[PDB]
């Protein structure tokens, strides 16, 4: 049943010989887990990585073991004793909130617990609430390691009340200024973030590549787990500042343009309704989105998706995301069902070469395909605007039919950024999706 | 053309064998029912013939019920008026143009070409025969 | 006879039953669409009067390497282009295939730039016959409104445009009520005679037609060819050899 004493023993408790890091939490999981890995790297300790994005094993090198959901136990165990061969010092990985219920993580010798935030708009409501405390009921040793909180949260007390009470205990947070960590001044910027955060030892400040308060929690954790440690404070700036683009969580690709190109891997009606309106925060002349629906599954929220997005956003682009076996048209056409359109009718306006607006006054503007959207949307940026893609992220593959086309969304929007101006220097108008060539009309 | 061609075996013949109400109606009805090429041209004629022989043979409900029926399936409408306004007068009416709802009913067609071509003034007569 | 030829046996069994020569055909895979010349250049053009664009429009676009604007509108189409252009776009060729990559530019190119038959056939496929009685009859009833016009060239022209008109809704309606596709006027398979009803003047006119357009396969399947200048080359004189092996007096 339970088992995975083998998997302790074969690997003779390689999670008790290396220092593990436990960070939990409904947002803001992955976008912490860089920070800190590139925090424990800034310090010369070297660290493990098994997030969801990637499961990066010592410094920069990759690998492919099955991120099949959660790995199995006794499996999740045997690349710990396989980092810990290479000689891995510092371990992080979310801790996801079914792994720990599952018992993925049984011998799993946690050091350092840190919970981002419970949201529960991922079921039960208390259940769920004790369920992601185990994370905190490891926690044992009272003496040695540590417990990361978030004030903010109103579970935060009941958290920090799991495992031993005696254990030191680092709090970060916005409000509640009595926290260990709070920020005195943040500025949000299109293209960067600037906050000035008073750590017990003395005030720090960071200016990185992550964008919205949202992750500000990240990075308000990021220093309070560097503060458990007790590391030094230029230190903890060093690995802060490094961090600059996690692959799909609210990624800033930034070809020295004057407007930033966001890739994200919301694709929920939750997801991209905080993506958006945590963007109108940053305060961008206009909002872009380029937004897609998966074939075959989950066809309940395709028109839900395109009522938000025409909402938040100014201009948006519906496409197709993973089509499959499905016609990327009829998926579009689900999408348009949200705000009243049909293909058929959409199709008559491109014959008249105008697209009219929306009742609040924003723009629609769909594609089926996939490539010429995301580079068309880049095109479509004035400056001060903001574009945002959705329903990719990191995953780098275009399912049409049943072949999983190789599709990345970074290289889409590199390219297009790279190429846009020789576009403008052609006589090219590409400011509504009817674009105006020299030859036109 | 297969019941076509019958009808020609005694349209021109003898006396005994000269067509009468129901011959006509099974004729007209082989042309509305059919799964090829316009045949609205056919009817007409074959209404035609109908007319000519008034001495002899009178329209029944069964008439007007394929008149309507063929004339709202090919978009022509103001015959199609006429045939209803004489199918109104019979007490089965839109009973017969029902059909069970089957071979895709044209007294739903009837109503629904009356309400694109806007001539409500006649899809409310429609509704009262119902 | 060569294997795979014009008189292989295997294509149209055994040659020595034998009986069956003078019945089994062949056919010829044509790398790019031809259109059927006996509704192309046959007055009047059944393919322009479906189309309703003026038969020296079809001509160019077959023939004069021109290039037509939204051959397809059943799907999203980013382009001010209109209809039929005799010069060849200069930020067609280096400025958009480089923005969207070659890859992904040929995905939507044919979308929205077509040439040659394969734009006609797209735009027969395209066509919504129903959409095509409606507008030519308000059309046709527009323009017996006005009535006389008091001028004999006016009303000249405005006799034929009404019957232009009518002509088209017919073969409209007839389209619609059969089986038959329209885009099939358009031919991407060439049917080849019997070896016994072509026995050794047709023959070099299908030798002609293969040749070229094997050809015109080299011309596509090696790596980057020259495009332009070269495939139109041999993708007009595959269009002349069809022509001629149909109907030549035309």
């Amino acid at each position: 049943a339970v088992l995975a004493a083998l998997a302790s023993s074969f690997y003779r408790h390689p999670s008790k010989n290396m220092a593990v890091i436990g960070v939990t939490g409904t947002n803001g999981k992955t976008t912490t887990t860089y920070l800190i890995k590139s925090l424990y790297e800034a310090m010369g300790v070297r660290t493990g990585m098994f997030s969801t994005v990637s499961c990066y094993v010592h410094g920069d090198n990759k690998m492919d073991s099955p991120t099949t959901t959660s790995p199995d136990a006794v499996l999740v165990q045997s690349m710990m004793a396989k980092m810990l061969h290479n000689g891995t010092e510092a371990l992080v990985m979310e801790a996801s909130p079914q792994e720990l219920a599952s018992g993925k993580c049984d011998e799993v010798d946690f050091d350092i617990a840190v919970f981002t935030n419970l949201t529960r708009e991922d079921g039960t409501d208390e259940e769920y609430r004790d369920a992601e405390a185990k994370l905190f009921a490891r926690m044992v040793d009272p003496e040695r390691h540590r417990k990361v909180v978030n004030i903010d949260d109103p579970n935060a007390a009941f958290f920090v009340q799991q495992g031993n009470p005696d254990v030191p205990v680092v709090t970060f947070a916005m409000e509640n200024t009595k926290a260990d960590v709070h920020p005195l001044k943040f500025e949000l910027s299109l293209f960067e973030t600037q906050v000035l955060v008073n750590t017990p030892q003395g005030i720090l400040e960071i200016s990185s590549g992550l964008l919205g308060r949202h992750n500000i929690y990240n990075i308000l954790a990021a220093v309070a787990v560097g503060i458990a440690v007790g590391a030094p404070l230029e230190d903890i700036v060093r690995g802060v500042e490094e961090v600059d683009a996690v692959p799909g969580r609210c990624e800033l690709i930034d070809e020295e343009q004057a407007f930033g190109v966001i890739v994200d891997h919301a694709n929920t009606p939750d997801g991209l309704s905080r993506l958006l309106d945590s963007v109108r925060e940053l305060k961008p002349r206009r909002i872009i989105t380029v937004i897609g629906c998966a074939g075959e599954n989950e066809r309940g929220k395709r028109p839900v998706m395109t009522k938000i997005a025409t909402e938040k956003s100014d201009v948006t682009m519906l496409t197709s995301d993973n089509p499959g076996n499905e016609d990327p048209l009829d998926i579009l056409d689900d999408m348009l069902s949200g705000i009243g359109w049909t293909m058929q009718e959409y199709l008559k306006h491109g014959e008249h070469d105008y697209y009219p607006p929306l009742s609040n006054g924003h723009r629609l503007f769909l594609h089926d395909v996939r490539r010429v959207a995301v580079r068309c949307a880049v095109a479509m940026g004035e400056e001060g605007d903001m574009v945002v893609v959705a329903g990719k992220g990191h995953e780098s593959y275009q399912l049409e039919g049943d072949k999983k086309e190789f599709y990345d969304d970074r290289e889409e929007c590199r390219e297009a950024l790279q190429y846009v101006d020789e576009l403008h220097q052609a006589g090219i108008d590409t400011s509504e999706f009817p674009w105006r060539l020299p030859e036109s009309h | 053309e297969v019941a076509y061609a019958t009808f020609e075996n005694m349209e021109y013949g003898e006396d005994f064998m000269k067509p009468d109400t129901e011959t006509y109606n099974w004729v007209i009805q082989a042309y509305t029912r059919a799964d090829s090429y316009d045949r609205v041209q056919d009817v007409a004629e074959l209404l035609g013939m109908m007319v000519e022989d008034y001495k002899r043979v009178q329209p029944n409900v069964k008439t007007h019920a394929l008149l309507v029926e063929c004339f709202t399936k090919y978009c022509v409408v103001k015959e199609a008026i006429r045939h209803f306004r004489a199918l109104k007068n019979f007490e089965g009416g839109t009973k017969v143009l029902h059909n069970a709802g089957n071979f895709e009913d044209p007294l739903s067609l009837y109503l629904r070409a009356l309400c694109r071509e806007g001539r409500i003034v006649e899809l409310i007569d429609a509704l009262d025969a119902m | 006879p060569e294997k795979d030829g014009l008189f292989c046996e295997r294509i149209f069994g055994p040659i020595k039953d034998s009986r069956i020569r003078r019945y089994q055909m062949g056919y010829i895979k044509l790398t790019c669409p031809v259109t059927h010349v006996w509704y192309l250049k046959r007055l009047p053009s059944y393919i322009a009067n479906l189309l309703d664009k003026p038969l020296k429009e079809l001509e160019g676009l077959v023939y004069c390497d021109f290039s037509f604007a939204r051959p397809i509108t059943k799907k999203p189409t980013f382009l001010r282009l209109r209809g039929s252009f005799e010069y060849e776009i200069q930020s067609w060729k280096y400025s958009i295939p480089l923005f969207f990559t070659t890859q992904g530019f040929e995905i939507f190119r044919n979308r929205e730039i077509s040439t040659g038959a394969g734009a006609i056939r797209e735009q027969l496929a395209d066509l919504d016959l129903r959409i095509i009685i409606e507008n030519s009859l308000v059309e046709w009833k527009q323009l017996g409104e006005e009535g006389p016009t008091g001028n004999e060239w006016e009303d000249r022209k405005i006799v034929r445009r009404k019957d232009f008109l009518v002509r088209r809704m017919e073969l409209a309606k007839h389209f619609i009520r059969t089986n038959i596709e329209p885009e099939w006027m358009v031919l991407c398979l060439l049917p080849v005679l019997p070896p016994e009803l072509r026995p050794i003047d047709i023959n070099e006119l299908y030798r002609r037609v293969i040749y070229r357009n094997n050809t015109l396969t080299d011309l596509l399947t090696t790596s980057r060819s020259t495009p332009g200048e070269l495939v139109m080359c041999q993708e007009k004189l595959v269009q002349e050899a069809v022509d001629t092996l149909l109907d030549n007096g035309i």
